């Protein structure tokens, strides 16, 4: 009974294929009949210029619950980025993207995807969600800095 | 006489004691430590029984040395996973899936104190800990003692 999501997730893709930020990518996968999958996009943020992300392209998957849109859709990259924000999973934690915080039903994807790429050189520090990226944030800023820009490199498109 | 599976059922100071001389062998021997969740939660309902008292501190910290010497000493027990797991039932860290933090910290960091002083203890998790236990917290807030007392200890490490 996923009926009303896919009403919604359609509009989202016809809006986003016609105007979208320049470098992102954000696609629906596909069933294995070759029709669209619309509870599974594959997605892609780049790195904001001027900031040590600069030149990578980081690829994440977009799962929506069959409750959408009274439900955020749940981010993660693939692979895991390191970032104080993203578990080792993968998962990326945002206000937006929680249901019991700033998720709205109106949050758009265009609004989810900018948010993550701003989160990206600009970490919430108060609650990280990995301990490794976290502690050498907090203890060594050059090596931080210095392991994102070779990540950065690493996924440089 | 006790039995290790009635003392971690329900865990108490008398229980530990009950076991035996031979109590830190039967913990590490009765505990999977194949599995960093398991290892987790005998870690801390063994230090939830700390006493600074004579007996009771000895049979603590040889429990945890027992159980910890074997865990970390497997070549494939992934101890970066304890350390998050670690923190995430201490409350210390958020996580994907729900878990009730334990209520009282004071043995647990008490136990911490001893086992980052042991040869068995891997360094590199020193700076892991040392950046959740600085970590603003209410819980740690009013442990005050334990808490400084181990970040004291981990500064030497």
């Amino acid at each position: 009974m996923s009926g009303i999501a896919l009403s919604r997730l359609a509009q989202e893709r016809k809006a986003w294929r016609k105007d979208h930020p320049f470098g992102f990518v954000a696609v629906p996968t596909k069933n294995p009949d070759g029709t669209m999958n619309l509870m599974n996009w594959e997605c892609a943020i780049p790195g904001k210029k001027g900031t040590p992300w600069e030149g990578g392209l980081f690829k994440l998957r977009m799962l929506f619950k069959d409750d959408y849109p009274s439900s955020p859709p749940k981010c993660k990259f693939e692979p895991p980025l390191f970032h104080p924000q993203v578990y080792p999973s993968g998962t990326v934690c945002l206000s937006i993207l929680e249901e019991d915080k700033d998720w709205r039903p109106a949050i758009t994807i265009k609004q989810i995807l900018l948010g993550i790429q701003e989160l990206l050189n600009e970490p919430n520090i108060q609650d990280p969600a990995q301990a490794e990226a976290y502690t050498i944030y907090c203890q060594n800023r050059v090596e931080y800095e210095k392991r994102v820009r070779a990540q950065a490199k690493k996924f440089a498109p | 006489p006790a039995d290790v599976s009635t003392f971690l059922a329900f865990p108490s100071p008398e229980k530990l004691l009950r076991l035996g001389p031979k109590s830190s062998v039967l913990i590490a021997q009765q505990t999977d430590t194949s599995d960093p969740e398991k290892v987790v939660s005998a870690f801390l309902k063994v230090s939830s029984v700390f006493k600074d008292e004579a007996t009771v501190r000895m049979a603590v910290q040889d429990a945890v040395d027992a159980l910890m010497q074997k865990a970390f000493n497997s070549s494939s027990f992934n101890s970066n996973t304890f350390l998050t797991r670690l923190l995430v039932h201490m409350g210390l860290l958020k996580s994907e899936d729900k878990v009730k933090a334990i209520a009282n910290l004071y043995g647990p960091l008490m136990a911490l104190n001893h086992m980052v002083q042991q040869d068995y203890f891997p360094k590199a998790l020193a700076p892991l800990l040392l950046a959740f236990v600085t970590k603003p917290n209410s819980a740690l807030e009013s442990c005050s003692f334990a808490r400084h007392s181990l970040l004291q200890t981990l500064y030497k490490v």
